[PDB]
RNA sequence: AGGACCGAACCGACUAAUGUUGAAAAAUUAGCGGAUGACUUGUGGCUGGGGGUGAAAGGCCAAUCAAACCGGGAGAUAGCU
RNA sequence: GCUCGCCGGAAGACCAAGGGUUCCUGUCCAACGUUAAUCGGGGCAGGGUGAGUCGACCCCUAAGGCGAGGCCGAAAGGCGUAGUCGAUGGGAAACAGGUUAAUAUUCCUGUACUUGGUGUUACUGCGAAGGGGGGACGGAGAAGGCUAUGUUGGCCGGGCGACGGUUGUCCCGGUUUAAGCGUGUAGGCUGGUUUUCCAGGCAAAUCCGGAAAAUCAAGGCUGAGGCGUGAUGACGAGGCACUACGGUGCUGAAGCAACAAAUGCCCUGCUUCCAGGAAAAGCCUCUAAGCAUCAGGUAACAUCAAAUCGUACCCCAAACCGACACAGGUGGUCAGGUAGAGAAUACCAAGGCGCUUGAGAGAACUCGGGUGAAGGAACUAGGCAAAAUGGUGCCGUAACUUCGGGAGAAGGCACGCUGAUAUGUAGGUGAAGCGACUUGCUCGUGGAGCUGAAAUCAGUCGAAGAUACCAGCUGGCUGCAACUGUUUAUUAAAAACACAGCACUGUGCAAACACGAAAGUGGACGUAUACGGUGUGACGCCUGCCCGGUGCCGGAAGGUUAAUU
């Protein structure tokens, strides 16, 4: 059957991506929180 | 015109391997692990100065670094006219 | 002509076509055209706010000329043509100085006939006159309601208004409504009626001849949950209530009119 | 000509059996319906939670839906176990 | 290695998406792999991806996004103009052979093509974010002309048969060749050429549009295929050598015709229909400001430049999405033979596989099948399931009906092979020849050769001839919903929802109404034959009485009645 993840990097940098976080101020928030928490990888983006 | 320094910083490792023993032995093509940024036009000027032969053209491929230890090289596959190199 | 279909199928039972032979049948004029692409009812903010709208067939538009300003110059009629953006049908008409344009068809139209605005044009259909110019108790079509704005009034299918009275800066008109209303005597106008009457004759036959008018399918209020629509569940078939729209205003009978900048144009409501 | 007909692909899903610690968190097998249309499909886009969307079933909105998910108020409160 | 089975419109081949080195070679067998493993998509080492022409980037725009100013909104921010992004669409050019252990339209061989820069020469009006052309567009249907491709014959090479026969109407194999350049024909479209004039194309134009006049319609655009050349080249059945028997090297015959052919091409065509079928740039052309013996434009020649990134491998799957080496899902391209209407189906080709536990045994019981005496729905909630029917041609076919249907109604009959009519018919194709011409890619005439149904008569075989696979059960009486459709992804496909039609009601355009503190936007670039909301639900015959009550609409004399004063 056909499952919820059909991947598409387009659509995946489109959505989540670098460039859509910083976009508007609350993925910029995603960022900041991202950053405190230290995480390796911010974003979706490769 | 571009700088004698650039051109040696273009020229790496002169690559050594079965299918580049053949390419030289057949069409005169001499195969140089070259910088990732080296144009053909700086590979064809560096050869053709640093070791003074002359090049037909450059073949470059970008090489994809193997996980766990090779990072990202090009190989170019410097295709010289009569100019015997390595 | 209305014509019915033979019942070789269902869905071809009942369908009356109105047929045209005298509509162009090659490609519309060129440089009048311009993309018209769907909306499917949703604003700029992506939501439905008019609903049963959507797919359709593909439609190019068409520029009118509504305000019928090129004065003194005749035209003359090359062709009727189908529009799909409206119920009525438009001509192509040329100027002597060779600028062609698109009309409403009045009702006696046809290629070859000679057309002209102004003042001093002729009283015959087709013709666009300022109503101060025109005699009362005549017939037109696509009146303007301000000066120089274009024609906003009786632009169906078949259309008209009548000239009832000139009082002064005023002129009295019965619009289809049945509504009085008071307009400028500076308005222009245009002489006849609206062409293409047959129209309110054809019958769609099936439920895709709507589809493909862009009109989706209408679900009735009472046959929803209580969460969708006032017309809520009940077990079975249950109304028990008074008629209201899908955001609670009592429809059958409520009047929702409510502009006094308008009001003074008003001679009679319609009844 | 046809929301024509029969019938592959394609899109569905009426019945029976099997499976029920499954080959599978809804399938397989045998039949079944539509199959030039209110058709189906690829790729982008758009509508956001008392909100959307709905040929209307309280359907659907990432295996979650008479109010999604995540984090916060928060150690809510619990005459109950 | 030899047999055997299995897929074959796929279980073959090539990709996109996605993955990410899984690809090739050498080594290892702990773990991994539902067993063993010497093997592997496992571990470790080393290699492998070569582009002016393929793709991306680039140019251009759709939906949509963002958006200087701007308009709004306690703030955050919303919407939006100029603009700028955004493909799933439009914009330039390469083919055939050869080659690696793994890359090829990329390397090599041969033969091409495109765009731009810069010089020389010759001739010259050039010049826009501006005008006009063009690009540029639906569905359905029907030819006709072709090609891919196939079959047979001819030709060439080989063969003479493990068992009766096989020097022949015998057997096996091969009979390939492109982009480009030249020609311009089956077809499609359109009258052409001059001269004069102008209320149009935000200005002006020699271009487009319009109006007259003269004179020839005998002109031009477009266009598959064929033919020539590419190409005395390449490839080529097989032979002859070396050999590690992997495999490498050398040479190399014929390389034609007829018929049948597409869902591919002509065809973005043609005919019809209503539901009336993108945009912008590249491209062609016209001028403005401006430039003036310059600069620019046109042509020829020469020369140079065409960067950068992707290119391995899987890709209906053990490499993607499903936690798994998971019976599931997953878009595009190609498509050989014999039967067949077929891309169904059976069996095969090319290729690709036997599904990563096997060996015995031959109990009950379960699953998935085959066949059954006599009965024949007695079963059961119910014929659930099974069984049955099934093709083509012809004959024949009731009630009822909205005249279309019902209807494959029902029910019958003939089907194989052989021979004759006719050493292969009707039909299709069509060569030479023969004439003609406005003389070759011409037109008639002629019938060689090839292909080829269907029928009738006669005969013959089995129990059976639509012999397999494939492939309607039929009829009678009723409820409901007109109908095709839609729905409770994952227990409900229905009489439910939708529906064409009907009615009511609201709405005069800055419409009603909706989403929005707003700005705006949809409705609608529509305008009362238009839109919204409600109920009913094809069609036919029809829809009675009641305004008490509760809404809605109208009226307002009087009573009561807020802020305020």
């Amino acid at each position: 059957m056909k499952r919820t993840f059909q991947p598409s990097v387009l659509k995946r940098n489109r959505s989540h991506g670098f460039r859509a976080r910083m976009a508007t101020k609350n993925g910029r928030q995603v960022l900041a929180r991202r950053r405190a928490k230290g995480r390796a990888r911010l974003t979706v983006s490769k | 015109m571009i700088r004698e320094e650039r051109l040696l910083k273009v020229l790496r490792a002169p690559h050594v391997s079965e299918k580049a023993s053949t390419a030289m032995e057949k069409s005169n093509t001499i195969v140089l692990k070259v910088a990732k940024d080296a144009t053909k036009a700086e590979i064809k000027a560096a050869v053709q100065k640093l070791f003074e032969v002359e090049v037909e053209v450059v073949n470059t491929l970008v090489v994809k670094g193997k996980v766990k230890r090779r990072s990202d090289w090009k190989k170019a596959y410097v295709t010289l006219k009569e100019g015997q190199n390595l | 002509a209305v014509v019915k279909c033979k019942p070789t199928s269902p869905g071809r039972r009942h369908v009356v076509k109105v047929v045209n032979p005298e509509l162009h049948k090659g490609k519309p004029f060129a440089p009048l055209l311009e993309k018209n692409s769907k909306s499917g009812g949703r604003n700029n903010n992506g939501r439905i706010t008019t609903r049963h709208i959507g797919g359709g067939h593909k439609q190019a538009y068409r520029i009118v000329d509504f305000k019928r300003n090129k004065d003194g110059i005749p035209a003359v009629v090359e062709r009727l043509e189908y529009d799909p953006n409206r119920s009525a049908n438009i001509a192509l008409v040329l100027y002597k100085d060779g600028e062609r344009r698109y009309i409403l068809a009045p009702k006696g139209l046809k290629a070859g006939d000679q057309i002209q605005s102004g003042v001093d044009a002729a009283i015959k259909p087709g013709n666009t006159l300022p109503m101060r110019n025109i005699p009362v108790g005549s017939t037109v079509h696509n009146v303007e309601m301000k000066p120089g704005k274009g024609g906003q009034l009786a632009r169906s299918a078949g259309t008209y208004v009548q000239i009832v009275a000139r009082d002064g800066a005023y002129v009295t008109l019965r619009l289809r409504s049945g509504e009085m209303r008071k307009v400028e005597a500076d308005c222009r106008a245009t002489l006849g009626e609206v062409g293409n009457a047959e129209h309110m004759l054809r019958v769609l036959g099936k439920a895709g001849a709507a589809r493909w008018r862009g009109v989706r399918p209408t679900v009735r209020g009472t046959a929803m949950n209580p969460v969708d629509h006032p017309h809520g569940g009940g077990e079975g078939r249950n109304f028990g209530k008074h008629p209201v729209t899908p955001w609670g205003v009592q429809t059958k009978g409520k009047k929702t009119r409510s502009n006094k900048r308008t009001d003074k144009f008003i001679v009679r409501r319609r009844s």
